[PDB]
């Protein structure tokens, strides 16, 4: 699309030799290798883990439309890799049941540790803060809580299933459970920071290609030598709002906005089902429920007669009415 | 009336008269095809006499409704 | 205009509890019921002792009565005037064929007016006044829509039969012994419920205020009686429909040899009342099972 | 106050509208045209939103809500304590969330800044004005509008969803969604780039474009650049509330079935029905 | 308890035996609503607790023919009620296996 | 650019392009009519 | 034995504090750029006080 | 009253008469065309007196 | 930009097309109208 | 007449032909073979007086 | 661009290509017509 700065509508250059001193240098910062994309043991090691984690889960899927390539890809978005069934907790389930589904949780998980180590030893290599390995570790600690909060409640058959549709089946799913999670305190919280970081980015994006003619795009110069086009946005802001960050700390607020949504989100997923069961109770006890008209009113007969009972096993048998 | 010819040039013109013309027609055959009495792929060799025309006047029973009941 | 939305509102105003319809595909549904609804024969009632020989159910109306009820049956069941579908025509009171075969028809439809007398006099919590009628399932058609047979263990339908229990939601802040529901059961109650959504043509927020799904107070009045329906159907299936097994041909039967069972799609046809309501039942007291109808009083020779 | 370079920066010029005569400061705030008129609906809308909460049943401010009116109203004003509130309410934030996004213009304007932050509002305000206006007016009645309360639109939220059985099907809601996430990873990455960069670990120069680069490109295998990150942060953020906005007006007026079904589409393609 | 007195001689209300000039009305706020006291009244106008499960004694296996190929929990309501394609529907369960003595 | 005579000559083309398309639409509502009227 | 008390409203309180430093914090950092603020009357800090301005190590190439 | 043309350009209100009349006259067919008197693509065959008209005061 | 003559001679075409099409609507709604009047 | 291929460049605009032909011809195939009447892969072997064919009105 | 000659000799081309499919798209529809017809 068209854009407001001439700098690649036309005239785009070729470093026809390398860049770093289009192309790409062969060579080291220090000594992290410049060339190829950093892979490293721990990235190896990753991308063999991860492999069999979606090989295993590519396979089941395909099996449970019967081997078909047609209804493999055509119902694609709802087949999935489905958790243990609920009688056996936290034992180890058939391997038909959950047993692959386990071992694709496993290979998985381990996949995405070696991928933090990868990242976290390139930021060192590199001579870069641990910024972003720390951040990448806020989401492993939402991802972490779907698996320690199905332990935390005692069954492997709470766990997340592999699948496009299925997962969020699952997610409506746990709502219902627990009683709506609307009301669940630290996802409120956790949606806050997700609508923040979208308001952040929005705000970042739009103020610095608004003096991106100026330089502003150049934010490393702007931070340790202060440029107009710096000036010219903690102004704006300060005149719009009556208080401004700066060309550094605005990245402070967007970093902390964007951990804090998967911080406070992981939270409340720990605290669902092991402290709270029914999150809208919970918002009735704090105060957190808007009153409406009661739309019927039972009678003590009917309190009673519509007391339901809970969910138990399906039938076992298939019953003859002969008689 | 060739005047026009130089106000707006006749390649800009062309391309978007038959743009226009292609989407209207398009719209209309489609209008048609989703019709009862024109769904001609379905019902085009009944007779005149015999295609469907819409309703004088609706039907009604006082006990019945469409929608369910509320505010 | 037909594009165009209706909505009815069935909840408090700004609690987004509503239905929504389009205009043209409701009236199309509309239209296709009450063109086809079919006219009642005018009502009679003379005196006379009961000639009949082999009435099992219908010994307590008249004698016009019953003539009137039968030619209703042939016309919601058979189509009217089709009294060969149940009968050997020259032996009205005769169960079997000349053969000796048996008329199942008949034996099904003797069980038919029994389970129909059940559900208009034990379950008026669910039908009310508006009462079933054997057009309400047939339509006109020996089968009615939404016929299933046993298949998976975990076949929701098994809700009307043999199953109970959909609960999933603590009734507590902390969690407890009492609930150990799992959130598999809880995929399990939202499949269940998608289904009765669709089998009324309704969605959730016609029997719930989803801001919490267990809410009787905050509930509109319909999930009270959606509640009977559940208890109607496990009565009909397991007393009725599906002892009726041994007197179906094999080809009316599953692949596990049980025969046809009801859900709530069987009346309702995707409607939030079957037929959009229409009041048939009333009109045949042969099929009531109450001794008036809405302070009408039941003829009783 | 000012900021110690500030002063400088203080010209006249850039009103879109009334000239010199609201062309001033106030503390920090400029004003401006929009100011005032910003002012003047923050002030209405607020002290209405009061008011309903004054003759509801409580002030608790999580449980305080302010509610459309029924859907027999139609297009028409309620009376007050009937809805009719809610809709002068609505007129305020409309004409307040309008008039802010035309003071930031003047701001931008008189700073030689391009209009880029003004357009981006502007997606925030077509998602509200989706909701409360345009949804509402194609089903006819602006009872369908949200509660302003709280925890009380949540649960509007809610119902809105069930309305479709199972909205997480809905396809323009599933767009919308990956543009959130992939917004909120985008900005850790950017954020965590720029820090890394400029706070290294004790003792170590100051890092350089180079490494950042250098370091993006190990982890996306393409590089950016400082241009494209913020761009690709604009599109994504403002992406999500168009999609959003999107996904909420077929709701209902377009589409009126479950969202499941939709897919019966998907599943009926002539290579494979 | 519902209504103040009314006065014979003037159809005029009296509140704590005085007159009021008007029609008198008994405030409430908004449609009625009252703020909810506590999880114990709101759950005291609810139904009673569900009973508890019934759980089976122990598990009979399905013939393999009604054993789903499927794991997934709503896949009955969310893609088999809207999908009848023939080959599809024959895949939903496992095909029939036996041992080759029994042949 | 478009000449005066550039625009003279293509005008010629354009009406009898414009009045061949309204000749054969004409022809093909006739026929729609022929077959089922919608008035 | 706490009726009120439970452990999700603890863990929000706990949130609460840890975040209200945050924001003390992110305000400090927002300050090493353009403060103190001239006015009439003389310099002013807002609240919280600024951080210092901050100097950068440039990297040598001798 | 030719002066018109000197302050508005006639290629801009060319352009933007012709865009204006067209998206009226699609308004006003669609509105009829969802109208149930003059649906006529369904109902157009029927005569005047036979055609759709709306509810009257009823009285009732 | 039209000069005097140029804005004149414009103006002769627009008023006689405005006016034109008016007389072809009024047509319009003439058939319109005898097919199934709205008053 | 082909002044119009000065006008336009004949190995673009052949280009645009081709693609629009073909997507004209596999909209108007798969629409076919989406109706009843002209389900032809299934029903193709019908004679034409056996053909489905789509709902008149009643006799009335 | 291209000449006038080169243009009249590709439009001779183009003319005749197109009436040649028009000519193979009409046997097609006596075809299908004489299968099934749809009038
Ligand atoms: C939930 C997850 C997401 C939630 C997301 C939440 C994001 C929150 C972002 C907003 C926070 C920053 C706001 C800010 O700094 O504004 C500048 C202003 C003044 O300081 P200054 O700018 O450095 O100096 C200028 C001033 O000294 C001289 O200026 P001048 O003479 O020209 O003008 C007059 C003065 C008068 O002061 C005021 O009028 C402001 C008084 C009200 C400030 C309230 C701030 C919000 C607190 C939120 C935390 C909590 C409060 C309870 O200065 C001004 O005119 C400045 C006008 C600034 C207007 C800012 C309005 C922001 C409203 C934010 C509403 C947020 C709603 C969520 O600062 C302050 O007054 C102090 C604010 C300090 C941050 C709050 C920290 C609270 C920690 C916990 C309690 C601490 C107790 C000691
Ligand atoms: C009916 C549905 C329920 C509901 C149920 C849930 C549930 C259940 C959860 C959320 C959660 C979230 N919900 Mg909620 N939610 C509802 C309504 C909403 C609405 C709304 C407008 O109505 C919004 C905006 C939100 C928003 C949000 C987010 C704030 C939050 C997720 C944060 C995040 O970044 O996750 C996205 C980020 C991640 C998932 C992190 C992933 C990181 C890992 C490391 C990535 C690994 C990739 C790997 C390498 C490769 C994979 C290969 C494949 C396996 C093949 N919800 C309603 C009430 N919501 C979550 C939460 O935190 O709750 C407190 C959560 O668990
Ligand atoms: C702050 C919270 C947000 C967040 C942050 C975040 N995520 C991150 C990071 C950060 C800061 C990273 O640095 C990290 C990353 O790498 O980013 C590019 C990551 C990441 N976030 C990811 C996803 C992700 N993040 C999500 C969300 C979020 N991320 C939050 C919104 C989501 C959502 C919303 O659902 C997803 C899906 C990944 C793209 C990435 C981590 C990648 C990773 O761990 O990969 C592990 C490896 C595999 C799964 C294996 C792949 C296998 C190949 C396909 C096989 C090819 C063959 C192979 C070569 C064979 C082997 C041969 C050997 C010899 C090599
Ligand atoms: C592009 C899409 C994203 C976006 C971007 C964005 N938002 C922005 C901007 C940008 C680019 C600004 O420049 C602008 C700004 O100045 O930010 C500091 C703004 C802004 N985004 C804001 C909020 C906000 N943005 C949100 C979302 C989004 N913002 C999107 C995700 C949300 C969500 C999802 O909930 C919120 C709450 C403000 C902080 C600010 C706009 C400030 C403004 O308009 O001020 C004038 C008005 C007032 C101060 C008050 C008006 C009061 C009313 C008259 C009465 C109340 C009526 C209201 C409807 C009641 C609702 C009650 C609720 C409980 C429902
Ligand atoms: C086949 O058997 C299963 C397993 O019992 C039945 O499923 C039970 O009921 C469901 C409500 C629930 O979902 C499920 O967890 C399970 O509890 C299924 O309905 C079929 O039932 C018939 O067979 C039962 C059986 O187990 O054999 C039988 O049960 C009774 O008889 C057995 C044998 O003597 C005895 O072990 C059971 O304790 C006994 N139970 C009861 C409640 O009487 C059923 O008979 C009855 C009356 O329930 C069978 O049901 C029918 C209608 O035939
Ligand atoms: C079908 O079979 C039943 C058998 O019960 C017949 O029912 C009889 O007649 C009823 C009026 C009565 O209520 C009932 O108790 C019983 O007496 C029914 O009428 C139909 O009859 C035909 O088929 C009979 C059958 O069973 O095959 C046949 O019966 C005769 O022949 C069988 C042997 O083939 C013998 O077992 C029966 O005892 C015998 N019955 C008599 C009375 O002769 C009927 O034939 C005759 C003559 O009745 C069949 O009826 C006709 C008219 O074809
Ligand atoms: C109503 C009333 C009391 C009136 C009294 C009279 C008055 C005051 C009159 C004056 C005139 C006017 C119009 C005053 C306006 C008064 C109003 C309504 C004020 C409210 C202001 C307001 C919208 C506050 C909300 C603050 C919030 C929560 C914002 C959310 C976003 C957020 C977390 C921002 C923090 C991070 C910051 C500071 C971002 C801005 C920012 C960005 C985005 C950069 O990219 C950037 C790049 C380089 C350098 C600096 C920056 C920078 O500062
Ligand atoms: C970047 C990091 C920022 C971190 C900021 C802090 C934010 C969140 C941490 C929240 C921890 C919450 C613990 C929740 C469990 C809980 O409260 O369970 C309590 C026991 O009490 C307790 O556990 C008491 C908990 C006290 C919390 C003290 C401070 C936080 C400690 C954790 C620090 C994490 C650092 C990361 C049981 O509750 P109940 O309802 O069963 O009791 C009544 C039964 N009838
Ligand atoms: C129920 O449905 C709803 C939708 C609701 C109902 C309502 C519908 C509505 C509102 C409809 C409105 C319709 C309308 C309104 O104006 C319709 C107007 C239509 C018009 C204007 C049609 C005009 C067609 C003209 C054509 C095709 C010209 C072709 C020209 C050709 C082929 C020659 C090309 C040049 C050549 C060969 C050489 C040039 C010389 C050169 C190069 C040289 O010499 O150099
Ligand atoms: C029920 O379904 C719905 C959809 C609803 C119903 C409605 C449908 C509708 C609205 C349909 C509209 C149809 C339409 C509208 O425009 C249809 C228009 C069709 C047209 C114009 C087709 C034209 C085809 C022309 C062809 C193929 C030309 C081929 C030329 C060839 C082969 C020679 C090329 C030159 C050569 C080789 C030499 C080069 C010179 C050289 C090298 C040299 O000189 O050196
Ligand atoms: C031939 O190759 C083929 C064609 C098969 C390759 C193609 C494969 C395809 C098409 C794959 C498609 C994959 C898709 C579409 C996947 C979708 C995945 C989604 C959407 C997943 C969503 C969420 C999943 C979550 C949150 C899962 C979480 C699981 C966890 C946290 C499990 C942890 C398990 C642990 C830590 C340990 C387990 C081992 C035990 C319990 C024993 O402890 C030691
Ligand atoms: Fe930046």
């Amino acid at each position: 699309m068209l854009e407001y700065q001439n700098l690649f509508t036309r005239v785009q250059v070729r470093t026809v030799p390398e860049p770093g001193i289009f192309s790409y240098l062969a060579g080291k910062f220090g000594d992290a290798q410049i060339g190829p994309i950093y892979l490293g043991w721990a990235g190896v090691l990753s991308l063999i883990f991860g492999f069999i984690a979606i090989e295993i889960i590519g396979l089941n899927m395909w099996a449970s439309v019967g081997w078909d390539p047609v209804e493999f890809i055509r119902q694609l978005p709802w087949l999935a890799l489905e958790p243990p069934p609920p009688q056996y907790g936290l034992r180890v389930p058939p391997l038909n049941q959950g047993g692959w589904y386990l071992m694709a949780g496993f290979f998985l998980t381990v996949s995405i540790i070696l991928w933090w180590i990868r990242i976290y030893r390139r930021a060192r290599a590199l001579q870069m803060g641990s910024h972003l390995p720390w951040a990448f570790a806020s989401a492993i600690f939402l991802y972490s809580t779907f698996f320690f909060q199905p332990l935390l409640v005692g069954s492997w058959s709470e766990m997340v299933p592999f699948g496009i549709f299925p997962h969020l089946d699952w997610t409506s799913a746990f709502s219902i459970r627990y009683g709506n999670l609307y009301y669940n305190p630290f996802h409120a919280l956790s949606i806050a920071f997700l609508y923040g970081s979208a308001v952040l980015f929005a705000m970042h994006g739009a103020t610095i290609l608004a003096v991106a003619r100026m330089g502003g795009e150049r934010e490393i110069e702007q931070i340790t030598d202060r440029g107009t086009a710096a000036e010219r946005s903690m102004l704006f802001w300060r005149w719009c709002m009556g208080f401004n960050a700066t060309m550094e700390s605005i990245h402070r607020w967007a970093w902390w906005f964007a951990v804090l949504t998967t911080f406070t989100g992981g939270i409340g997923i720990l605290l669902t089902g092991t402290v709270v069961d029914n999150w809208y109770l919970w918002g009735v006890k704090h105060g957190l429920v808007a009153p409406y008209p009661a739309q019927n009113q039972l009678t003590p007969e009917q309190q009673d007669l519509l007391r339901g009972r809970y969910q138990g096993t399906a039938p076992d048998s298939f019953p003859s009415y002969v008689v | 009336m060739h005047r026009i010819w130089l106000m707006y040039d006749p390649r800009r013109v062309m391309v978007a008269l038959v743009g226009f013309l292609a989407v209207l027609a398009l719209v209309i055959h489609f209008v048609l095809l989703s019709s009862q009495r024109y769904s001609w792929i379905e019902n085009g060799t009944l007779g005149a006499d015999q295609a469907p025309v819409g309703a004088s006047a609706p039907a009604a029973a006082a006990e019945m409704s469409p929608l369910p009941p509320g505010r | 205009g037909d594009a165009a939305t209706d909505t009815v509102q069935v909840g408090y105003r700004g609690t987004a509890m509503e239905q929504n319809y389009d205009h043209g595909d409701l009236k199309t549904k509309f239209a296709q019921v009450k063109l086809p609804q079919s006219p009642p024969p005018a009502g009679e009632s003379p005196p006379g002792p009961l000639p009949w020989k082999n009435v099992q159910v219908l010994n307590d109306i008249s004698i016009a009565e019953f003539n009137r009820t039968m030619i209703a049956m042939s016309t919601w069941v058979a189509g009217t005037g089709n009294c060969a579908y149940c009968h050997n025509v020259a032996a009205f009171q005769d169960d079997t064929l000349p053969n000796g075969k048996p008329l199942y028809t008949k034996i099904v439809a003797r069980r038919m007016l029994q389970m129909t007398r059940n559900i208009n006099g034990n379950y008026s919590q669910h039908v009310k006044n508006t009462g079933v009628t054997c057009y309400t399932c047939h339509m006109g058609k020996p089968l009615p829509n939404g016929l299933w047979f046993y298949s998976s263990q975990t076949d929701y339908l098994r809700h009307y039969l043999d199953r109970d229990g959909a609960r999933v939601i603590t009734q507590g802040v902390a969690p407890s012994n009492a609930n150990r529901s799992s959130t598999k059961q809880a995929e399990w109650t939202y499949a269940l419920m998608i289904s009765q959504s669709r089998s009324l043509g309704v969605n959730c927020t016609y029997c719930h205020n989803t801001r919490q799904f267990a809410s009787w107070r905050e509930a509109p009045p319909a999930r009270v009686t959606a509640y009977h329906g559940i208890l109607m159907l496990r009565d009909v299936n397991q007393n009725y429909l599906a002892p009726l097994q041994p007197v179906y041909p094999a080809v009316r039967l599953g692949a596990m040899g049980d025969a046809p069972k009801a859900q709530c799609v069987t009346c309702h046809n995707g409607a939030y009342k079957p037929l959009y309501g229409a009041q048939m039942a009333k009109d045949f007291p042969a099929m009531w099972g109450r001794a008036d109808w809405n302070g009408v009083p039941f003829p009783g020779i | 106050a000012m900021l110690s370079f500030e002063k400088k920066y203080r010209v006249r010029g850039g009103t879109l509208i009334g000239g010199d005569l609201f062309d001033f400061w106030f503390g920090p705030f400029y004003v401006g045209f929009f100011g005032v008129t910003t002012i003047f609906f923050v002030t209405l809308g607020t002290l209405l939103c009061v008011w309903g909460a004054a003759m509801g049943p409580t002030w608790n401010l999580w449980q305080i809500n302010i509610a459309p009116p029924d859907l027999k109203y139609g297009l028409g004003l309620a009376p007050l304590r009937e809805g009719g509130l809610w809709q002068i309410i609505t007129l305020c934030a409309l004409g307040a969330f309008g008039s802010w996004a035309l003071r930031q213009a003047e701001i931008a304007r008189k700073l030689g800044m391009g209009m880029h932050i003004p357009w981006a509002y502007g997606g925030a305000i077509l998602a509200y004005t989706t909701l409360v206006v345009i949804r509402p007016f194609l089903l006819g009645a602006w009872g369908h509008g949200f509660p302003y309360g709280i925890f009380s639109h949540l649960d509007w939220v809610s119902n809105v969803g069930y309305q479709y059985l199972h909205f997480h099907y809905n396809p323009a809601h599933m767009i919308a969604v990956t543009f959130f996430f992939t917004n909120c990873l985008a900005l850790a990455m950017h954020g965590s780039l720029i820090l890394s960069v400029t706070n290294p670990p004790k003792g170590t120069p100051t890092g350089t474009s180079e490494q950042e680069n250098v370091f993006f490109r190990d982890l996306l295998g393409y590089s950016i650049g400082a241009i494209g990150i913020h761009r690709l942060g604009l599109f994504l953020a403002v992406g999500a509330a168009v999609w959003s906005a999107i996904c909420i007006v077929i709701s209902g007026p377009f589409w009126t079935q479950g969202w499941p079904e939709w897919w019966n589409w998907w599943l009926n393609l002539p290579i494979w029905k | 308890p519902t209504a103040w007195p009314v006065d014979p001689t003037t159809g005029q209300t009296l509140i704590n035996g005085r007159p009021v000039v008007g029609r008198v009305f008994i405030m409430r706020k908004t449609d009625g609503t009252v703020k909810y006291p506590n999880v114990a009244d709101v759950v005291a106008h609810e139904a009673l607790a569900p009973l508890p499960p019934v759980v089976g004694s122990s598990y009979q296996q399905a013939p393999i023919t009604n054993q789903r190929r499927m794991r997934g929990i709503m896949i009955q309501s969310t893609l088999w009620d809207m999908d009848r394609k023939r080959s599809a529907t024959r895949q939903r369960y496992y095909p029939a296996s036996t041992p080759a003595n029994q042949l | 650019g478009m000449t005066e005579e550039e625009a003279r000559r293509f005008h010629g083309y354009m009406v009898t392009g414009t009045l061949g398309y309204v000749v054969v639409a004409s022809v093909a509502h006739f026929l729609a009519w022929s077959w089922r009227p919608w008035f | 034995m706490m009726e009120y008390i439970d452990g999700a409203q603890i863990a929000l309180y706990a949130f609460w504090l840890f975040f209200f430093g945050l924001i003390i914090y992110l305000r400090r950092e927002d300050k090493r750029e353009g403060y103190p603020l001239e006015s009439p009357q003389g310099p002013r800090d807002g609240w919280p006080k600024g951080a210092p301005k901050k100097t950068y190590v440039h990297r040598d190439h001798g």
